[PDB]
């Protein structure tokens, strides 16, 4: 059991880190991250815009003094008031000339501009843990507050999910045709490179045209023959590259390799007296002279051939070249192995985007699009004018303030999903979407996500249906700067050329050795394996001062080290194996130190006990699942592994960890039990009588006591989402069927789960309006400021706020069929007058309520049954709540009734042996056996009453009593299931999805019934519902359905011969088409829709002419008929 | 099957087949070539698409 | 045996070192119009052959 103590350290906080709430930490980290460090680097720019004569006369633009600071009011203050939540950041700008001079530096000011008292750039700021943000080092924090939203110009919050990003760090295979494949990758700049580089490459292999195996781009480089790029750049012959990529490859993969270097040696012969440097020359100037390019050659050719790989960029060609055969011999090994390679859908391949990194991009792209603005605005002044005039109106408007405000708006490059209003359904929403992973539209369930997402928690129905996850409790995306960046590759570069300086220069035999996909080095085969476990062990140890950086041996054939470091990569905690030991069972202190150190304690006092491992490293590895199945194996097998797991439970996200033994029922049960978690009504908020929103609050709450660790922890359990009822499985009456439940009267009346609904109302009115001097009857709760009284109900015709246009009324109206309080009111007075309105309604449980349990078994409110007519037992107890036993095992939900055994275990004996409220454990994931829960259960029950017959206490354990029938006072037949259980509401409730409609507005083109229920429009008749009616025969009925109602007809007169509608002139219907060319057709009368002549005249009006003709058969007379009998002869 | 891939090769330009009983389990398909120029090009596709 | 073809006309899923001769074969531009007779003696100790 040390393992799941030690996974227990992780969820609890660790000050001495920094760590307060680990369930967002890395969230908070990721914004601190941008407001105090990356925004000044961005900003902090010198650079030249436009240059003359030669390197001699060149215009400059500089960016200092970048100031941020924070408001002077509170978040719930911006809330009340209807403010923003926006830190204020303040620059100065120079433009100013620069000729270089014989005598030194030349200056020459041109323009200056500052922002030291102006909203220059408003960033909005993140409230964080306790209502703290990072700008602000108070020393309050505000009790049962998280954080992890913003606060919008609207006073509207606001909050997001992460994102993958669209670049991979893996090259992408793709079979264009048969015996036709190609090869793509990309290549971006450090992070200490401003701006940033990016260049995509792609390599085309046909088996028919091997001299044609061609690397290229779009108009930044040259399409060339990859084995002679790779022998310019690394300056080596072709048979070392023949033997370089065929060193230690199946022999199918050979015969390829020669084809290829035979057709490369082809081209080389096919030219006289070959040179590889005027190849690629010529190969230059004819891309210069395909293109327009205005440079002189010495400058396309220096801009083509240093730019070529942005990540690799101040390294020498040689080690350029050897990553080219590198991704060469990977392209062809994934050719003839295509499945060993990993998928394009894998999480190998990709990285995460958190907060700050969407502030980031937007910065960068404002800033660049303000450079460009400066420079063209510059350069149309000095055509038009002289003197290089620097026009104002563009140096003042950076243009972040609308960037900003878009992506709180919910767009971002091609996605629309990043951010969003936070819907207030639930407390544990505030981690639930911020710990969500959305995927570009790859719904299948890829292996690569299991053990770092939840495995059950995925949207069940739209579009969004396996394209969002969940993060395990125990999984974490990374953070670092740009400084911390630089010292740890210089620190690992240092040890790599250190420790090893006579075995990595072998570059044909050996394996490249890269960081962050650049190549610094090529190691000796034989010495891979030390290398790697000596790497960890200083990983471990602090060496390279940074514990989660990402070391991955690749041997399948492709054979590669990569080293990995940058942000956003998933990491976990796993138990170390060294030489097939499990390091935690080496270490006798540790057990008895362990209550009194954090994790950060554990790591430094006792590394080599638990390591920190990224997914790619994870994926390559050799892992035993659990401690219990390492200890079973011998020590030969045990040699095999490297890493072992810690148990399940921490496998799941913290919404999951709300359910119980998810892994005693059916999938399906668990996805749906995901889904109305987070619809349970909760204690939603600390300020339900100061925040003007909407919200749903439990009344009386209760914390749950049969629970898991990441519940506890998570605070999701202190902040409460149920009450604990008395349930019974059984039949009552035939009345509870196909999921409908009995629930009894005085249960609600004392305030059983009862609720409170909350609702926010605003409404903007004209100056003049406002103050208008005239009752209406809609004005009944104003007072004589024209403004609601407080405290009194408003009902579905009633107005808030006084609103006369001039002797009318206009004010909107509430429209909710069920009344509300007045609990507060807000005004502000401008040009316009603003009014904010809170209302409040407590909703006692009513038939058609929805309810559910933590094992996904909802249901709605059948019948209201009084205490007198329900079953009873021997102590005069009656259930709360009646469920249908039938569903619980045709479901398969077994972990409900181990539920109730373990509440009522628990209500026999709440506390320890020292007194102490004494939660039980059974989480999600168990793993404990039913036979000891059943043991531990007997003993409350034994200590609870001492004298027990075996009979009665098998009763007692099992959940088990005879029930007595109210009308005639006799048992049933046999034992009933019985016990208590903590029971959820959810949130839809039957007044707020009631309507009807009896007359009302229609719609002006077709004159039809209106659309929406807060405007009263009516029910839809669907074409199906249609194809029911005309399979019942009955015609009439469909067509009075279809018609315009009879209380709207109208005499309508047609022209027979040309189809237009007549018009009406004096009281003569006349055709004024057929008159003008003086015609006198017949005029008859229709009865049609009035969408039927809209479709007409459309027709019409696009050239199509319909003529309608009128049927007159000829009159028809009933004549006798002789009788007919039919009946047979009996 | 071997035999009619390779009498109409356009890689091909000489050829000769036998064929022998290695054992009372295994037989051995023996051919002899000689291919088109370029050689070693060819001689690789052969090998590769056999 | 008798001369059935392929040509370039439901999805197939082989192992991939076949999968490149087996598409190679489908195209009718790799056969020679007229078959191509042996010109290397071999089996010198019949005249079956003949
Ligand atoms: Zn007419």
């Amino acid at each position: 059991e040390m393992d799941q103590r030690l996974g227990y350290k992780f969820l609890v906080p660790d000050p001495k880190a920094g760590v307060f709430y680990r369930p967002l930490h890395f969230q908070y980290v990721s914004y601190s991250n941008f407001i105090l460090h990356r925004l000044h680097e961005i900003l902090t720019v010198k650079r030249p815009l436009l240059s003359f004569k030669n390197n001699t006369e060149r215009i400059m633009i500089e960016i200092s003094n970048v100031k941020v600071t924070p408001p002077d009011y509170s978040p719930i203050i911006a809330s009340i008031k209807g403010k923003s939540y926006d830190a204020l950041a303040t620059f100065t700008v120079n433009i100013f000339k620069e000729v270089m001079t014989k005598e030194g530096i030349s200056i020459t000011k041109i323009s200056s501009y500052e922002g030291k008292d102006s909203h220059l750039i408003k960033i909005p700021l993140l409230i964080g843990y306790g209502n703290k943000n990072p700008l602000d080092t108070a020393k309050y924090l505000v009790p049962n507050v998280i954080g992890g939203v913003f606060i919008n110009k609207q006073s509207v919050e606001k909050v997001g999910i992460n994102l993958v990003e669209k670049i991979t760090t893996w090259p992408k295979f793709r079979v264009v045709k048969p015996n036709s494949f190609t090869f793509s990758f990309s290549s971006v700049s450090p992070p200490n490179v401003l701006p940033t580089r990016y260049r995509h490459y792609k390599i085309s292999l046909d088996i028919s045209q091997l001299e044609a195996l061609n690397i290229s781009s779009t108009k930044t480089f040259i399409t060339v023959n990859i084995v002679l790029l790779s022998q310019y750049l690394s300056r080596v012959s072709l048979e070392f590259i023949r033997r370089s990529l065929s060193y230690d490859m199946p022999p199918e993969v050979v015969y390829l390799v020669n084809a290829i270097i035979d057709s490369a040696k082809r081209i080389t012969e096919s030219i006289t007296d070959f040179n590889i440097d005027t190849y690629i020359n010529d190969l230059v100037e004819a891309e210069h002279i395909k293109q327009k390019s205005q440079l002189t050659i010495n400058e396309f050719k220096y801009e083509m051939l240093h730019n070529f790989l942005p990540h690799m960029n101040y390294t020498p060609d040689q080690l350029k070249g050897f990553y080219m055969i590198s991704l060469l011999r990977k392209f062809l090994y994934c050719i003839f192995h295509t499945s060993r390679y990993p998928d394009r859908d894998s999480m190998v391949c990709h990285r995460i985007l958190t907060y700050g990194k969407y502030f980031e991009t937007l910065a960068h792209d404002e800033l660049e699009n303000y450079i460009g603005n400066i420079r063209n605005d510059i350069m149309n002044n000095h055509k038009n004018r002289g003197t290089y005039a620097v026009n104002i109106h563009v140096l003042t408007t950076p243009g972040l303030n609308h960037a900003f405000s878009s992506l709180l708006s919910g767009k971002f490059k091609k996605s629309d999903g990043s951010y969003r209003t936070h819907p207030h359904y639930s407390w544990m929403q505030n981690i639930s979407i911020p710990r969500s992973v959305g995927f570009y539209p790859v719904r299948k369930y890829h292996p690569s996500q299991y053990l770092y997402f939840c495995s059950s928690d995925v949207p069940e129905r739209g579009p969004q249906v396996g394209l969002v996850s969940q993060l395990s409790v125990l999984s974490s995306i990374t953070n670092i700067l740009t400084s911390e960046y630089l010292d740890l590759e210089k620190k690992i570069c240092e040890y790599i050329r250190s420790y090893y300086k006579d075995d990595i220069s072998y570059f044909e035999t050996g394996f490249p050795i890269t960081i962050e996909n650049a190549l610094v080095a090529s190691l000796n085969p034989n010495m891979i394996c030390d290398f790697v476990t000596d790497f960890r062990r200083r990983k471990r140890m602090g060496f390279f001062g940074n514990l989660e950086v990402g070391i991955t041996l690749v041997r399948d054939h492709m054979n590669e080290i990569r080293i990995n470091i940058g942000a956003g990569r998933l990491v976990r905690p796993f138990l170390v194996v060294d030489n097939g030991e499990l390091m935690m069972d080496v270490c006798p202190e540790l057990e008895s130190r362990l209550d009194d150190m954090t994790f950060s304690d554990i790591q430094k006092e006792f590394p080599h006990v638990i390591e920190m491992v990224d997914i790619e490293q994870f994926t390559f590895s050799n892992v035993c699942e659990s401690v219990q199945k390492f200890r079973m194996m011998s020590k030969d097998e045990r040699k095999q592994y490297d890493l072992c797991d810690f148990p399940a439970e921490f496998r799941d996200g913290y919404v999951a960890s709300s359910l119980v033994g998810i892994n005693h029922n059916s999938g399906p049960r668990a996805i749906l039990g995901c889904a109305q978690a987070k619809q349970a009504i909760s204690c939603l908020s600390s300020d339900i009588r100061n925040k003007i929103d909407n919200g749903i609050h439990l009344m009386y709450p209760e914390r749950p006591i049969v629970i898991s660790k990441a519940l506890e922890t998570s605070k999701i359990a202190a902040n409460c989402f149920g009450q604990h009822v008395t349930i019974a499985l059984m039949s009552y009456k035939g009345i509870n069927q196909e999921d409908g439940i009995i629930i009894k009267k005085q249960f609600i009346q004392r305030g059983g789960l009862d609720i409170v609904t909350a609702k926010k109302h605003q409404v903007e009115i004209p100056l003049e309006n406002f103050n208008n001097k005239e009752r209406s009857n809609a004005y009944s709760k104003l007072e004589s400021n024209g403004l609601v009284r407080l405290n009194a109900f408003l009902e579905s015709g009633d107005a808030m706020a006084r609103n006369i246009s001039s002797s009318f009324d206009v004010s909107e109206k509430y429209t909710d069929m069920y009344k509300s309080r007045v609990e507060r009111v807000q005004v502000e007075l401008t040009d316009k007058v603003k009014v904010r309105v809170l209302t409040m309604k407590e909703r006692r449980p009513i038939l058609g309520d929805k309810f559910t349990t933590r094992t996904s078994q909802k249901g709605t409110v059948a019948y209201v049954a009084d205490e007198t007519e329900l079953p009873y037992d021997e102590n005069g107890i009656t259930p709360d709540v009646i469920i249908n036993s039938t569903s619980i095992f045709s479901r398969k939900t077994i972990s409900m009734l181990i539920e109730v055994i373990l509440t009522a275990a628990y209500s026999a004996k709440p506390y320890n042996n020292k007194g102490e409220n004494r939660p039980v454990c059974f989480p999600s994931s168990n793993e404990t056996s039913i036979d000891t829960y059943m043991q531990f259960a007997k003993q409350c029950y034994e200590h609870s009453n001492p004298k027990l017959s075996d009979e009665e206490l098998s009763d007692k354990i099992f959940c088990e009593k005879i029930l007595y029938d109210p009308e005639t006072d006799k048992p049933y037949a046999s034992k009933v299931f019985f016990g208590p259980i903590y029971y959820l509401r959810l949130r839809h409730l039957t007044q707020d999805k009631a309507t009807v409609r009896c007359r009302g507005k229609k719609t002006k083109l077709i004159r039809q019934a209106n659309e929406g229920r807060k405007r009263g429009g009516g029910i839809k008749f669907g074409e199906m519902e249609r194809d029911c009616l005309i399979a019942h025969g009955a015609a009439n009925t469909i067509t009075e359905v279809l018609k315009d109602s009879e209380e709207d007809y109208q005499d309508v007169y047609v022209c027979e011969n040309c189809g237009d509608i007549a018009a009406q002139i004096k009281g003569i219907n006349t055709c004024l088409r057929c008159s003008k060319l003086n015609l006198s057709p017949l005029l008859t009368k229709i009865d049609t829709t009035h969408v039927s002549k809209v479709f007409l005249t459309q027709m019409n009006a696009r050239g199509v002419k319909v003529k309608l003709d009128f049927e007159r058969r000829p009159p028809s007379f009933y004549k006798p008929l002789d009788k007919v009998d039919l009946k047979p002869s009996f | 099957m071997i035999e009619r891939f390779i009498s109409f090769s356009v890689i091909v330009k000489e050829w000769g087949m036998e064929t022998f009983i290695e054992d009372e389990d295994n037989i051995r398909f023996t051919v002899y070539l000689n291919f088109v120029e370029p050689e070693e090009l060819n001689l690789s596709k052969f090998m590769m698409v056999l | 045996i008798k001369n059935i073809g392929n040509t370039k006309s439901e999805e197939t899923k082989f192992e991939s070192k076949n999968n490149i001769g087996i598409e190679y074969s489908k195209d009718s531009r790799n056969k020679l119009s007229y078959r191509n007779k042996p010109s290397i003696a071999t089996n010198l100790e019949y005249k079956t052959l003949c």
